RNA sequence: GGCACUAUGGGCGCAGCGUCAAUGACGCUGACGUUACAGGCCAGACAAGAAACACUUGUCUGAUAUAGUGCC
């Protein structure tokens, strides 16, 4: 269990740009095993990039990266590398590296998978999210249940981070997914449903963070009646 | 010449104790060179089975591969709720390697339907200049409903985005979410905007609505 | 390119020839002897080595692989 892997170095690149990820090693040596990195672009499944193999070194690309993307180990150092340069936009994944197995214990699976480093190609710059309330109109409650949230609108890149009333009331909430629109920013928006009694007696203020762009928002929720 | 691994089917709607087979094929022989990954959302993959129907460790007994020719396919003997995330096969035998394309593997209850919401835009997001109208469509099942926005009878289209949860750990529902955009000034020349929803839950299609000032 | 014939390890000495040293050491070259013993060479299949390829080792199957000399 001690065995290891995190990787590191990613982020938002200019298309034409370069960005090179790490793969730290801990509780086994890279040098005796085959490494590889996956990418999964985001909504998508598992894509296979590269690998290294051990003792030649011998090295094999994907078909869409072969000329950009080059995979290489400092045994030195114990992490194996990931140049990519050029990048595209379609380059845009969660990127993992995983470890090929014991040949007589796992065959070619791979056993030991990073955490995943996320990757952005795009040219557009970063953009701190604008944060409005959707207010539970108790016009109507009948279910003794009015839905309250927070639009978080027109943000790059992501992720965000909602929480609401700091961590408690974490019950009944629904973050939804962003959704890219055609300025090509995100937005996504989150709700709570709570009983329309508490409406007034408790108040309730939804915890953005776009640490992207080094916003801590807080946006409190409430009708405006006549 | 790459080997392609057609995984299917793409998506699998079961409940619990159920057998589930999920199948793949290669392109041209790979031998036995075929593993098998389970993912959950957020999070990396984990290997179940290498060599195409050997058991990788960690994995329970309800688990299984198997090989017939260029078939692979695994199978869950009975479902378990901890066995509800998505699939991958892979190819290992030539580079480059190559994954299915996944197996969304899902919950399987009672039809609920939704409670729908409407939200006009914010005074502070007006203040600016756009309004995003938003309505949501809460903890129901199965997954599929439409949503329709007419704005004074009128059937609208394109100026809206979809948006629907992951399915619920306790319940296991969906929620669904639909935001129309339009300049502020578009807004203010009409009165009254609805959310149109029709789904399975429901005997006539539930209708949510507004007027532009009120309140 | 084909055919024939001939040669092919390891020590151990012999010579020659080097390099650093500093008259030391170890290389390199012998159809130069000698020899317990045997190997050496090329390729394919399969296995194993922390091992997809490459590398190294083992087993199996073939013969090959070099050079030299003729003839065609």
């Amino acid at each position: 269990s001690e065995v290891q892997l995190v990787e590191s170095g990613g982020g938002l690149v200019q298309p034409g740009g370069s960005l090179r990820l790490s793969c730290a090693a801990s509780g086994f040596y890279i040098s005796y095993s085959s490494i590889h990195w996956v990418r999964q672009a985001p909504g998508k499944g598992l894509e296979w990039v590269a690998s290294i193999s051990p003792y030649s070194g011998s090295t094999y690309y994907a078909d869409s990266v072969k000329g950009r993307f080059t995979i290489s180990a400092d045994t030195s150092k114990n992490t194996a590398y990931l140049q990519m340069n050029s990048l595209r936009a379609e380059d845009t994944a969660v990127y993992y590296c995983a470890r090929q197995g014991y040949r007589r214990r796992s065959g070619r699976g791979f056993d030991y998978w990073g955490q995943g480093t996320l990757v952005t190609v795009s040219s557009a710059s970063t953009k701190g999210p604008s944060v409005f309330p959707l207010a539970p109109s108790s016009k109507s409650t009948s279910g003794g249940t009015a839905a309250l949230g927070c639009l978080v609108k027109d943000y790059f890149p992501e992720p965000v981070t909602v929480s609401w009333n700091s961590g408690a009331l974490t019950s009944g909430v629904h973050t939804f997914p962003a959704v890219l629109q055609s300025s090509g920013l995100y937005s996504l928006s989150s709700v709570v449903t709570v009983p329309s009694s508490s409406l007034g007696t408790q108040t309730y203020i939804c915890n953005v963070n776009h640490k992207p762009s080094n916003t801590k928002v807080d946006k409190k929720v409430e009708p405006k009646s006549c | 010449s790459d080997i392609q691994m057609t995984q299917s089917p793409s998506s699998l709607s079961a409940s619990v104790g159920d057998r589930v087979t999920i199948t793949c094929r290669a392109s041209q022989s790979v031998s036995s060179a075929v593993a098998w990954y389970q993912q959950k959302p957020g999070k990396a993959p984990k290997l179940l089975i290498y060599s195409a129907s050997s058991l990788y460790s960690g994995v329970p007994s309800r688990f299984s591969g198997s090989r017939s020719g260029t078939d692979f396919t695994l199978t869950i003997s009975s479902l378990q709720p901890e066995d509800f995330a998505t699939y991958y096969c892979q190819q290992s035998y030539s580079f480059p390697s190559t994954f299915g394309q996944g197996t969304k593997v899902e919950i399987k209850r009672t039809v609920a339907a939704p409670s729908v919401f409407i939200f006009p835009p914010s005074d502070e997001q007006l203040k600016s200049g756009t309004a995003s109208v938003v309505c949501l469509l809460n903890n129901f099942y199965p997954r599929e409903a439409k949503v329709q926005w007419k704005v004074d009878n009128a059937l609208q289209s394109g100026n809206s985005q979809e948006s629907v949860t992951e399915q619920d750990s306790k319940d296991s529902t969906y929620s669904l979410s639909s935001t129309l955009t339009l300049s502020k000034a578009d807004y203010e020349k009409h009165k009254v905007y609805a959310c149109e929803v029709t789904h399975q839950g429901l005997s006539s299609p539930v209708t949510k609505s507004f007027n532009r000032g009120e309140c």
